[PDB]
């Protein structure tokens, strides 16, 4: 190596908390794109309803029923 | 006769021709007379594609809010 072992172990020595400013803040954006885990945080984000449900008047619809429990629409159970 | 050829255009030409330049000198005064016209009254009333002023939006929203 001519500066991955030679300028890093200055930066040790020589101010090591400019070590911590570019390690802590390059894993801020290098991680979120590399880890399967933000798909389900965007889940649970769009399905928590803060506005009021709307009811759509059907004619010949599918994947729709009652305000009752059945099997229909979204409804995540992401983990219970 | 010899001052008539290789120096002179002759009577046919610019009796043929001139009439020629007339014609499509008519064409640019009566259509610039059109335009002229045509400006006075597509500025007063927004009839036609011409000094049309640039409205608002076309579409923006249409879906359903949490309105009262």
């Amino acid at each position: 190596a001519e500066r991955v072992a030679a300028f890093l172990k200055n930066v040790w020595a020589k101010e090591p908390v400019l070590v911590a400013s570019f390690a802590i803040a390059g894993l801020a954006v290098i991680l979120p794109t590399l880890s399967p885990y933000t798909k389900y945080s965007l889940m649970i984000n769009x399905x928590x309803x803060x506005x009021x449900x709307x009811x759509x008047x059907x004619x010949x619809x599918x994947x729709x029923x009652x305000x009752x429990x059945x099997x229909x629409x979204x409804x995540x159970x992401x983990x219970x | 006769r010899w001052i008539a050829r290789t120096f002179f255009d002759g009577p046919e030409k610019n009796y043929e021709r001139t009439m020629a330049i007339l014609q499509i000198e008519a064409e640019k005064a009566e259509l610039r007379l059109k335009e002229l016209e045509v400006r006075r009254l597509m500025r007063a009333r927004g009839d036609g594609p011409w000094f049309h002023y640039p409205t608002i939006d076309k579409e923006l929203i249409d879906h359903s809010p949490k309105a009262t």
